[PDB]
RNA sequence: AGACCCACUCCCCGGCGCCGGGGGGCCCAAGUCCUUCUGAUCGAGGCCCAGCCCGUGGACGGUGUGAGGCCGGUAGCGGCCCCCGGCGCGCCGGGCCCGGGUCUUCCCGGAGUCGGGUUGCUUGGGAAUGCAGCCCAAAGCGGGUGGUAAACUCCAUCUAA
RNA sequence: AGGGCGUGAAACCGUUAAGAGGUAAACGGGUGGGGUCCGCGCAGUCCGCCCGGAGGAUUCAACCCGGCGGCGCGGUCCGGCCGUGCCGGCGGGGCGGAUCUCCCGCUCCCGUCGGCGGGGGACCGCCCCCCGGCCGGCGACCGGCCGCCGCCGGGCGCAUU
RNA sequence: GGGCCCGGGGGGCCACGCGUCCCCCGCGAGCGCACGGGGUCGGCGGCGAUGUCGGCUACCCACCCGACCCGUCUUGAAACACGGACCAAGGAGUCUAACACGUGCGCGAGUCGGGGGCUACGAAAGCCGCCGUGGCGCAAUGAAGGUGAAGGCCGGCGGCGCGCCGCCGGCCGAGGUGGGAUCCCGAGGCCUUCCAGUCCGCCGAGGGCGCACCACCGGCCCGUCUCGCCCGCCGCGCCGG
RNA sequence: UGGAAUGCGAGUGCCUAGUGGGCCACUUUUGGUAAGCAGAACUGGCGCUGCGGGAUGAACCGAACGCCGGGUUAAGGCGCC
RNA sequence: GCCGUCGCUGGCAGUCGGCAGAGCGAGAAAGAGAGUGGCGCGGACGCUACGCCGCGACGAGUAGGAGGGCCGCUGCGGUG
């Protein structure tokens, strides 16, 4: 019985819900067992960064989301065909490969191409021989001196350009926003309907010539 | 609101007491100088104040600044402000009865569809 | 402050002793042994104690001078008094009265460096 | 803590808190919300009004990330950039004229409720109010858009 | 409270509700004592009523 | 209050060194110990293990 | 796949043989020191100026109450000895005879399945979300999806059986 | 503690002691009678002052020495220390900033020429540290000499104290 | 009778000063006694060591008055209403989720790491801010497409016919009335031999600014209706305002 | 001259358990021959409440309760119990 | 007479002592205010202010509510 006063709340335990209890009391005794592992993976592979492959850089879909900037899965086919990295050897060097992105604009794909070269740039490559260097590879003066990099490597950070103080012209203040958003609006919500009735504006009065 | 209850003509150069505290009002752009005693002020209402050129005292300071509480104006905050007060007062679903109703979330079809439309039953 | 750290011993301390409806407390400097702001020997900034003296005969005054206040070490003076009974009852009232320290504390004292005395004579 | 709880003060009372002429039976009323058309029907008018019914257009296959658009007041506008560029147009001579960017700090639509500081702005926004963009001219002022 | 915590992001000392917390010098203190008045410290019994007849 | 007075560091023979720290600001913070014991029977509520029939 | 070009010898497995985690076995500090309680002490007091001794060991258990110092233990990047494995380097007998870039000529796909009707169940999926039975039963600039049934025309998006 | 044996309650029972008994027993208020132990009852409190009465000290005041502590508007003594103080500076430094602007990545157009990925640098605020000025605190935070006072110890007091 | 029983010629007065002007014709000391802000005696007497003193309670007994067996449902129970032979132990508003209000605490237009990560008791505690994604709060309203929270005075120009309409450039600026804790001014005054005479305080006629809150009236945003007249331009329109 | 008397500090806000079988009496009162019957109105009770009286007693008369000493009453009483 | 509750939103930081002067119960809004001229070294108690003290009025109660328990049970962090 609903007392004076209160909410029509909908309690959703009419089902067996005691059999079907997760307890969160391993969450301390997981924590340990994933750092444990990641401990020894930044253990198993010896200087190559404790993060994993280089992730490129992605926008984000959902007008929600469309402006912060992300680090996707793999960098395109066309993005390792700009640097120059062959798609079969580019995932030996650490660096990210999915096919099935595409690449519909350009300032993205420069970013990504710009993003290879600070890569395979950074990047200290060790010889297949040890002792034989190689053609591609890093002087055994880096060797000495490369060491683990934690964290992700070449982090992505959403960067906001500066815009210094202008003074207002007056074409800025003529510029009638309000009355350019509900007219857009409208051009937008009759152009087909705008186009149609002058099919017919244009159907009709070639009839009156024949 | 403490601006605009010591800009009223006539108590100038006296110190606004509060029991409360005194927070910021960010969509306020200029400051003066105030004589203030409360209990809290918070770290972004110090700031605002001292940089004006106002005191903020406490009320022991005030105690032996003024003991009979000669010089100082008593404020305090909206009451009726916590959203609490607007569920209190006549039941909703009653005629002219503007009060608020305990609902799990807004929306379309939560409570907007028999004792709100003159269509689908009745209204108040 | 006094009054501070006293509204944190007040009920909290490990000197006090709670039962048979009685509050008494075991602070060291506490003459008349009771729970009270005004007889506590750890709180204030001028303190006086009357202890036994280490032997058989004599009464011990510790005062606690100013100057080493967070300085347990060197923060309290003693003086072992082992004279006739009124001497003593007049060298513990000079040392209050004519230092004008702690004054309301004096007929404690006296009361008892008295039962202390009392307590040294041989039973019967 | 149930040695403040009120089950502790009902030990020795035989009804313990709940009737001795009716008594605490199990569901004297039906489980949940039950008879809310029939015998809870005065709570459920009193209470909860237009409980009962449908209204609208239904919409299947609603994401809440189309219709994303949080607004910022004209009041706490200035707020949105640093003090000393608020103070640096006051300041400055020259009527240069700082640009506000909204949806860089995370709102895309611009109302106007407050009042404005008497200097220029330049508002980069991404949906404006007639208002909002009343207030700014009426101060000297420019409604960037940026789709 | 004049400089932040360097090793934490964001943390400044609590303030103080009251700074001079010995209200044994705010009380004898000449400027409360003057305005004060005079303490009524008599005791006044309940008197036994006799017969006026 | 205000004035930080200015502590001695003891040498391990117990006699005091020549250095000096200044009193942190920390031990002029307020004593709440309302505050300290609702976070006490708080936080050791987290160190108990399950327990049930 | 042909031609033009440039680039270019470790990669793998199998042993032989030697090079620095796990299990098992054994052991590693110091009071039974003086008086005194008891039926029995692990109790009580003492042990200077090495403030009785050890302490990286004062968890615990046993021992005639109650034990850091009686015993097993505890601490320790403490020791000693067995076995397993890994990580290593040589050597043998095998493998494998190898790549990228620009043109040119070529080739390119999963059917009683998709799909439609209808019936039953299921789903938040609502003119059918999914699944299944029966009937009809494909295409190849085709097919499916684009959360309201249908026609037209655009685009997006993957490539089912 | 005597082989279902630690402690060994209640109901129930046996025997011993004491009382009682025809309105079932029990019960509340009020007394009286008897018991049981307790008070370790049975010559009844002490305490301050003063007066007298008989004795005993190595004893009072006042001075001198040494130590200690309190207080000091030492009007305003010397030297410190701090200020959730206030101004200054031919000062050094760190954090932050949606305040501005030589080298460098890479980019479009012929090493010339424009956009941008990067540290300087300028600036503003805060903070820290040396400089001078006052202000004011040392009662959450003092040191020496000076003064007054108290106390303790050692003398000196020969006893109408 | 009343008028101090208006005026003239033996007992009781909380009456007993000198110096005028004038109508009526600021401190004397002592000394006691007490129907006086709730009891004292500066009054006594008896007994007290193997039989007596005290012990209200607690053990037994006696007598007088009172006195029906508890829990329970019930208008009503001592009931010919039901449960109850006796004793021991066990035995019934718990925990989780959600919500609402109240309350304490920290921060406060912000707030919170709960998930993740980094560094015996410790499975704890600490930390991260370019981990604050996200939740809740900061904006509502409409079914929706969508829209989204003071204005006024001033000149100058165009229009209607002195007002209004639109139009550029000024300055003023976030309602009002009533009640309203609190605070502010203050005419006058708060004694010591007498007036002027300042500072410090305090009281106060009257007058004010008015917190919170309450009532009322205005104003503002969205939906909707009614009546209308105007402005906008890349698209002049079943357009927008 | 706060515009009759008498009395008394008021106003407002949340959260809220139990209850929703009632019964009796004076007076009015409907059905019924009537009923310790069925049904209403007003006030007071019992229920939720002891105490003195009515020998006894839910409701009648007096009177409402912390634990006690003195005094006086109510309603009822005063041959004996 | 005693206990308790309620009210007075009562009183008490004034224990202001040889750096002294011991008061705020009294019918009448407000200073035991300043300045400006005519020997013997002595004095009970208090104040766990969540404490102490003074005044009046009051005291039934089922269902139900609230408070206070230096009432009691078992374990935990501290402390005796
Ligand atoms: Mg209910
Ligand atoms: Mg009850
Ligand atoms: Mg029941
Ligand atoms: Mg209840
Ligand atoms: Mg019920
Ligand atoms: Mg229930
Ligand atoms: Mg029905
Ligand atoms: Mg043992
Ligand atoms: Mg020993
Ligand atoms: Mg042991
Ligand atoms: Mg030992
Ligand atoms: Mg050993
Ligand atoms: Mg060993
Ligand atoms: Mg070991
Ligand atoms: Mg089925
Ligand atoms: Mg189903
Ligand atoms: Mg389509
Ligand atoms: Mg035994
Ligand atoms: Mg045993
Ligand atoms: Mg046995
Ligand atoms: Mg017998
Ligand atoms: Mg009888
Ligand atoms: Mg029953
Ligand atoms: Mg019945
Ligand atoms: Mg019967
Ligand atoms: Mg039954
Ligand atoms: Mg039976
Ligand atoms: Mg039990
Ligand atoms: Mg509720
Ligand atoms: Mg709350
Ligand atoms: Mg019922
Ligand atoms: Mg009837
Ligand atoms: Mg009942
Ligand atoms: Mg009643
Ligand atoms: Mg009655
Ligand atoms: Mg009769
Ligand atoms: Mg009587
Ligand atoms: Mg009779
Ligand atoms: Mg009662």
């Amino acid at each position: 019985a609903p007392s004076r006063n209160g909410m029509i709340l909908k309690p959703h335990f009419h089902k067996d819900w005691q059999r079907r209890v997760a307890t969160w009391f391993n969450q301390p005794a997981r924590k340990i067992r994933r750092r444990k592992a990641r401990q020894a993976r930044a253990r198993r592979i010896a200087p190559r960064p404790a993060a994993g492959p280089i992730r490129p850089i992605v926008r984000c879909p959902t007008v929600r989301y469309h402006t912060k900037v992300r680090a996707g899965r793999g960098f395109s086919l066309e993005e390792l065909r700009v640097a120059g990295i062959h798609k079969k050897v580019a995932r030996t060097i650490g660096i990210s490969v999915d096919p099935r992105r595409r690449n519909k604009s350009t300032e993205s794909l420069q970013a990504n191409v710009q993003r290879l070269k600070e890569y395979r740039s950074k990047l200290v490559l060790f010889p297949r021989k040890p002792s034989a260097p190689k053609k591609g590879d890093s002087s055994a003066e880096e060797l000495k001196l490369a060491t683990q990099l934690t964290g992700p490597v070449m982090p992505i950070r959403n960067v906001f350009k500066k815009e210094k103080a202008r003074v207002i012209t007056e074409e800025e203040k003529n510029f009638k926003a309000f009355a350019s958003l509900r007219m857009a609006r409208a051009n937008a919500r009759l152009f087909g309907i705008r186009a149609k009735r002058a099919k017919e504006a244009a159907e009709q009065d070639v009839e009156k010539k024949k | 609101r403490m601006i605009r209850k010591m800009k009223l003509p006539g108590r100038e150069n006296k110190t606004a007491v509060v029991v409360g505290t005194v927070t910021d009002d960010v969509r306020v752009q200029e400051v003066p100088k105030l004589k203030v005693c409360a209990l809290r002020v918070t770290s972004r209402a110090r700031s605002r104040i001292l940089k004006a050129g106002g005191k903020i005292l406490t009320f022991d300071q005030l105690a032996l600044d003024s003991p009979k509480g000669r010089g100082t104006v008593l404020l305090s905050g909206p009451r009726k402000g916590r959203e609490v007060y607007r569920h209190f007062g006549k039941a909703p679903g009653t005629p002219h009865s503007h009060t608020k109703p305990y609902v799990r979330s807004k929306g379309r079809k939560f409570e907007r569809a028999r004792g709100r439309r003159a269509s689908r039953g009745y209204k108040n | 402050s006094a009054h501070l750290q006293w509204m944190v011993v007040r009920n909290c301390s490990s000197f006090l002793i709670k039962r048979n409806k009685q509050t008494y407390s075991t602070e060291p400097n506490n003459l008349k042994a009771r729970n009270s702001f005004r007889y506590n020997g750890l709180i204030h900034r001028k303190t006086v104690g009357v202890e036994p003296a280490a032997d058989g005969k004599g009464v011990v005054v510790v005062m606690k001078r100013r100057s080493g206040q967070r300085k347990p070490a060197t923060s309290y003076v003693r003086t072992t008094i082992n004279k006739n009974a009124r001497a003593t009852l007049s060298s513990i009232r000079h040392m209050i009265r004519k230092n004008k320290y702690h004054p309301d504390l004096r007929m404690a004292a006296i009361r008892r460096a008295s039962a202390i005395l009392r307590s040294q004579k041989p039973v019967m | 803590p149930s040695r403040l709880r009120k089950t502790r003060k009902l030990r020795g009372h035989v009804s313990h808190g709940h009737g001795r002429i009716g008594k605490h039976r199990k569901h004297p009323g039906g489980r949940g919300n039950a008879g809310g058309m029939h015998h809870h029907r005065i709570n459920f008018d009193k209470y909860h009004p237009g409980y009962f019914g449908k209204v609208g257009m239904r919409h299947y296959h609603l994401k809440r990330n189309q219709s994303f658009c949080p607004t910022v007041n004209l009041d706490k506008l200035w707020t949105l950039v640093s003090e000393q560029t608020r103070v640096n147009a006051a300041k400055n001579k020259t009527g240069a004229a700082p640009i506000i960017d909204v949806v860089r700090s995370g709102y895309y639509k611009v109302l106007g409720k407050g009042k404005l500081p008497k200097q220029p702005v330049i508002v980069k926004a991404k949906f404006f109010s007639r208002r909002a963009e009343e207030k700014i001219k009426g101060v000297g002022g420019a409604c960037v858009l940026v789709a | 409270w004049r400089k932040a915590a360097s090793l934490k992001s964001n943390y400044n000392l609590p303030m103080h509700k009251m700074l001079n917390t010995d209200l044994s010098r705010i009380l004898k203190s000449p400027e409360i004592q003057r305005a004060l008045r005079a303490p009524r410290k008599k005791i006044h019994r309940r008197v036994l009523k006799k017969n006026p007849l | 209050a205000c004035a930080r007075p200015l502590i001695s560091v003891y040498s391990e023979k117990g006699e005091s060194s020549g250095k000096n720290v200044t009193l942190p600001a920390v031990f002029k913070a307020p004593i709440r110990p309302d505050i300290v014991n609702f976070v006490h029977t708080n936080l050791r509520k987290n160190n108990r293990q399950p327990y049930a029939v």
